[PDB]
Formats: C-alpha cells, sequence, structure tokens
C-alpha cells in the first residue's frame, strides 16, 4: 500500500494494541508489547519509508500525512533524527534547482520566497515548531542558495526595487512592510551582500532622481531594516544619499528666495539636485550642446552654490537629468516628461523637421551607444512621437526621423522617461566589476584593521575573523594574494618562524 | 508658436572639494597618477593596486598614500572627521 495509508495502519495498530492492554491485558505488558510493535512497523523501516514516500509528500503538501509521520517517527530510536536528514536533503535538492539555472533567474526570487513559505508553514503545523527543524531548515537553506555565487544577492535587490517603484499593487502599508520583511528574512541567507548594496544603491539613485517611489516612509523602513542585522556602515552611504536630498531642497529654497528680488525673466522652472560624490554611485559625464537659455540657468545657479558654499566644485551630470516639454500638436497640447537626452533631440524639430541620425548626432552631441536607445524611444517602442523612415526594430545610420502628427492619446503629461530607469547590460557588468574590484581593498583594509587590534595572530585564526567582518566570501587564493601585498608594503610580517603566525609591525 | 518648449527642468550635479590642481593631497602628485610609494620602485611593486579612496569627509586620496596615514593617526588629514572609507574608485 502507499505510505500515507501505511502510516495510518500504524497509528491504528498502536491504538488497538493500546486499547487492548486496558481490556484483557496486564498493565505490565503494555510497555514490552508496544515497543515490539513500534520496532516492527517503524523501527526496521524508517529509511525505507522516507526513501519512498517523503519526497512525494512534501512537494505535494500532504499536511495531515506529514503530521502523522512526525508524531510516529518521533516515538522511535533515531526516527526524528532520520526524518531531519531527508527533509533537509530535500530542501536543498529542490532548493538548488531554483537558483542554479541562469535561464530561470526571472522567477528566481519569488519562487525562493514562496518555497520558504511552504517549508516554514510545514514546520509550524506538521512539526510542532520543533526547533531542531528550524535550525536545519535555516542552516540548509543557506547551503543551497549559496551554491550560486552572486546572482541571489543581485536579484533580491532588483526585486526589492520593483516593490518601491511607481505602482498600485503595493497599495497598502500593512502588507508592504510584510512583503518587505519576508524578503529580509531571505536576505540573511545570502553571501555577498556587498553585491546587494551594489545594485541596491544603483537602483535607489535612479529612483530618487527619476520618478517617484511607493512611499517615502516606506523607502525609509527598508534602510532602517538593513542597518539592523547588517551594519551601520553597510548602509552608511544610502543614508547619505537621502540627506543630500534634504539639503538640495533647503538650498533650492534659498536660490529661489534670492532669485526672487531680480524682477525675473526666466521662463524655465529649474530645480537642481546636488549630490555628494563619495556617497552616490560613479557617473560618467557626457558632453552635450545645451540650449543657450539652458546654460545660463545652470550658471547662475552654480555661482549661487559655489558662493555660500565655499571650497567646492560641481560637475553636472546630464545622464541623470530630465525635464518637462510642452508640445504643440493637432488635436492636443500635451506635455511630456522626458530625459535630457530626449529633450534635446526633440527640440531640433522646432526650427527644423525631418532629420537623419547623423545630422542629429552632430547637433546636440550624444553618443552612439545611447543616442540609439534614446532614439529607440520617441519612435520604435510604441511608435508615437517621432517616425523612423527606414522603419525597423533598431536604429541604423541613415534612418530619418519625422516629427509625427498623431496624438489620440487621452492624456496630458506622458512619460517617455522609461528609458532612464532600465539597466543596460553594460551598466550591469560595470556595476559588478566595481565590486569584485572593490572586495580587494575591503579585504586588505579589513586585514590591517584587525592586525592592529591584536598585534600577533595565527593565519587560520584570521581567515576566521574575516568571515565575520567582511560581507562576502574571500577566496583562499585571493587572501594569500593579500598578505603578500601587505608584507611587501610593511604592514605585517611572519615571525616566530612558522608561516601560520603573523605579527602586526607598525 | 514653437512645437515644444521646456516647462520644468530638473538637473543633477555632484560636488567634491576643490583642492588646488586635484593633487594626491598626502603625496601631492596627482589624484590619478601612481603615487610616490608606487611611483618609485623601492621594495614595493604593487602599482597595479593604486586607486582613489574617498572618505566620509568626502576628500579622496590614493588608497596607498592614506592607508599609511592611518597606522599613526586616524582622521581625514584635511577634515577632522575621523576617516572611515566609503568608496574605492576614480
Ligand atoms: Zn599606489
Ligand atoms: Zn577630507
Ligand atoms: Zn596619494
Amino acid at each position: 500500500r502507499e505510505v500515507p495509508e501505511y502510516l495510518n495502519h500504524v497509528s491504528k495498530r498502536l491504538e488497538e494494541e493500546g486499547d487492548r492492554v486496558i481490556t484483557y491485558l496486564d498493565h505490565s505488558t503494555q510497555k514490552p508489547l508496544i515497543a515490539c510493535v513500534e520496532k516492527q512497523l517503524l523501527g526496521e523501516h524508517l529509511t525505507a519509508i522516507l526513501q519512498k514516500g517523503l519526497d512525494h509528500l512534501l512537494d505535494e503538501n500532504r499536511v495531515p500525512d506529514l503530521a502523522q509521520m512526525y508524531q510516529l517517527f518521533s516515538r522511535v530510536r533515531g526516527g526524528q533524527q532520520a526524518l531531519l536528514q531527508h527533509w533537509s536533503e530535500y530542501i536543498k535538492t529542490f532548493g538548488t534547482a531554483i537558483v542554479i539555472n541562469p535561464e530561470k533567474d526571472k522567477d528566481m526570487v519569488q519562487d525562493l520566497l514562496d518555497f520558504k513559505d511552504k517549508v516554514d508553514h510545514v514546520i509550524e503545523v506538521c512539526f510542532q515548531k520543533n526547533e531542531r527543524f528550524v535550525n536545519l531548515m535555516k542552516e540548509s537553506f543557506e547551503t543551497f542558495i549559496n551554491k550560486r555565487p552572486n546572482k541571489p544577492a543581485e536579484l533580491i535587490a532588483k526585486h526589492v526595487d520593483s516593490k518601491l517603484r511607481a505602482g498600485n499593487k503595493e497599495a497598502t502599508d500593512e502588507e508592504l512592510e510584510r512583503t518587505l520583511d519576508k524578503i529580509m528574512i531571505l536576505f540573511r541567507f545570502i553571501h555577498g551582500k556587498d553585491v546587494f548594496e551594489a545594485f541596491y544603491k544603483k537602483d535607489l539613485a535612479k529612483r530618487l532622481l527619476v520618478g517617484k517611489s511607493a512611499s517615502v516612509d516606506a523607502e525609509k523602513s527598508m534602510l532602517s531594516k538593513l542597518k539592523h542585522e547588517c551594519g551601520a556602515a553597510f548602509t552608511s552611504k544610502l543614508e547619505g544619499m537621502f540627506k543630500d536630498m534634504e539639503l538640495s531642497k533647503d538650498i533650492m529654497v534659498h536660490f529661489k528666495q534670492h532669485m526672487q528680488n531680480q524682477s525675473d525673466s526666466g521662463p524655465i522652472d529649474l530645480t537642481v539636485n546636488i549630490l555628494t560624490m563619495g556617497y552616490w554611485p560613479t557617473y560618467t559625464p557626457m558632453e552635450v550642446h545645451l540650449t543657450p537659455e539652458m546654460i545660463k540657468l545652470q550658471e547662475v545657479f552654480k555661482a549661487f552654490y559655489l558662493g555660500k558654499h565655499s571650497g567646492r566644485k560641481l560637475q553636472w551630470q546630464t545622464t541623470l537629468g530630465h525635464a518637462v516639454l510642452k508640445a504643440e500638436f493637432k488635436e492636443g497640447k500635451k506635455e511630456f516628461q522626458v530625459s535630457l537626452f530626449q529633450t534635446l533631440v526633440l527640440l531640433m524639430f522646432n526650427e527644423g523637421d525631418g532629420f537623419s541620425f547623423e545630422e542629429i548626432k552632430m547637433a546636440t552631441g550624444i553618443e552612439d551607444s545611447e543616442l540609439r536607445r534614446t532614439l529607440q524611444s520617441l519612435a520604435c517602442g510604441k511608435a508615437r512621437v517621432l517616425i523612423k523612415s527606414p522603419k525597423g526594430k533598431e536604429v541604423e545610420d541613415g534612418d530619418k526621423f519625422i516629427f509625427n502628427g498623431e496624438f489620440k492619446h487621452k492624456l496630458f503629461r506622458i512619460k517617455i522617461n522609461q528609458i532612464q530607469m532600465k539597466e543596460t547590460v553594460e551598466e550591469q557588468v560595470s556595476t559588478t566589476e566595481r565590486v569584485f574590484q572593490d572586495r580587494q581593498y575591503q579585504i586588505d583594509a579589513a586585514i590591517v584593521r584587525i592586525m592592529k587590534m591584536r598585534k600577533t595572530l595565527g593565519h587560520n585564526l584570521l581567515v576566521s575573523e574575516l568571515y565575520n567582518q567582511l560581507k562576502f566570501p574571500v577566496k583562499p587564493g585571493d587572501l594569500k594574494k593579500r598578505i603578500e601585498s601587505l608584507i611587501d608594503r610593511d604592514y605585517m610580517e611572519r615571525d616566530k618562524d612558522n608561516p601560520n603566525q603573523y605579527h602586526y609591525v607598525a | 508658436k514653437k512645437r515644444f518648449e521646456v516647462k520644468k527642468w530638473n538637473a543633477v550635479a555632484l560636488w567634491a572639494w576643490d583642492i588646488v590642481v586635484d593633487n594626491c593631497a598626502i603625496c601631492r602628485n596627482h589624484i590619478m597618477d601612481l603615487c610616490i610609494e608606487c611611483q618609485a620602485n623601492q621594495a614595493s611593486a604593487t602599482s597595479e593596486e593604486c586607486t582613489v579612496a574617498w572618505g566620509v569627509c568626502n576628500h579622496a586620496f590614493h588608497f596607498h598614500c592614506i592607508s599609511r596615514w592611518l597606522k599613526t593617526r586616524q582622521v581625514c588629514p584635511l577634515d577632522n572627521r575621523e576617516w572611515e572609507f566609503q568608496k574605492y574608485g576614480h
């Protein structure tokens, strides 16, 4: 017979051989008898019972059946012990195949979360919360997620990012704090949170600079939540990204109260955000031709900032800019929310019309890599503002763009700005190199930090500390490589004559 | 008349301390040019690992000319804000 049914027959015999002792049997016998039954329906096949029934039970969610199994197996010698073994090796096996195929990374996180739920939920009901099991679920859970080096951490982030952007689905706070806490509990399992921070940061900046978030007080808890169970320096940066936002406001108010008493002419409402170079991600400056009207504004501001804030230097980042354009069409008058790179291009069409990629790349001054997609929108995608002559999914060299005349759009204020929030493959790779080529210093700098604490230490007794201090792996290859650099530059040394002991050496 | 002006215009800019000719400031060569320790082949040939480190105080320096300035003291040698290290990379 199958198992759910076999385990039922066992809880039956035990009931009968039990309700037998009460009747015609001597209360003495109950102990020997029951041990016998137990050691013939359970002992003698535990291994055999799990090996061919547990798996199926779990990935099908037979709650009741799991319980009878827990209770029963518990009564035997190493029954509860053996039930762990399988359960854990089950979690890992099914868990591994959730995170090891690059092709399935899209579903990576959600499926991890949902699994964790089934698993947890079985521990509550089916295993009565036995903590030996929580230990193993936790422990094992971290053995399989980390069989896949860096994606987990990354993805977790890109996932959180989709929870804080513009969107209706996250319409309540009670549960947003939950879906947020549920993730955080996964987080803890990952190795390479320095990768999480990496993409996390990168994704906030884009959120803080281009287009709103779910909630202000919401985006805050997240930090609060990371500060806790991770470090105050881990989040040090992000906390700063925000401050800069508060300051940029302050300043902005003053520049306006000052700009007030000037009888003003400027038709452009300019709002500027000033960021602390060390906190925020690294940004590559792009040279572009800004309309005269534009430069001026930016200059007057610069003067206002450099003055009142002596000892500083600015550097405008066009990549992150965005603006609002009023458009004069037929059957409309709409206004667009466009990136800087988009704004420029479009403007050409005021005192112009019908242009070819090349003649465009000449006059503002973008970059092929970008101008393409910056142009891929405006046309191709949704096909709505601009029209591409050699019409095609992509953009070539001749392709002419015509100022469209369509507009049936039932709106005002369109957001073409989507381009500004997509991480290209380049961005991705780059924002990963600056973490592998980052760990190196974090290792070195962390080595030195400890060496000072205790002037003399054993190698394997160090590799241990690093596993606690760093927020990542640390290949034995790389470490070896590190002590090298530090002995050569005179920060530490091998003394007492045994390559397993190290002395600081100020 | 125009088929497209500009109503709002959000701009972004990053600030950094203006430090005369952006010098390594501890070795005062250049923020991005070997260093001293590196620039001269003494007993240290690790010029490959020579980049900028920024502190919380926000002035940057070569990871090298600075990791040194830490054994002895421990405070952004231009700031007073005790160093702490938030970013590697030019
Ligand atoms: Zn160097
Ligand atoms: Zn400084
Ligand atoms: Zn230096």
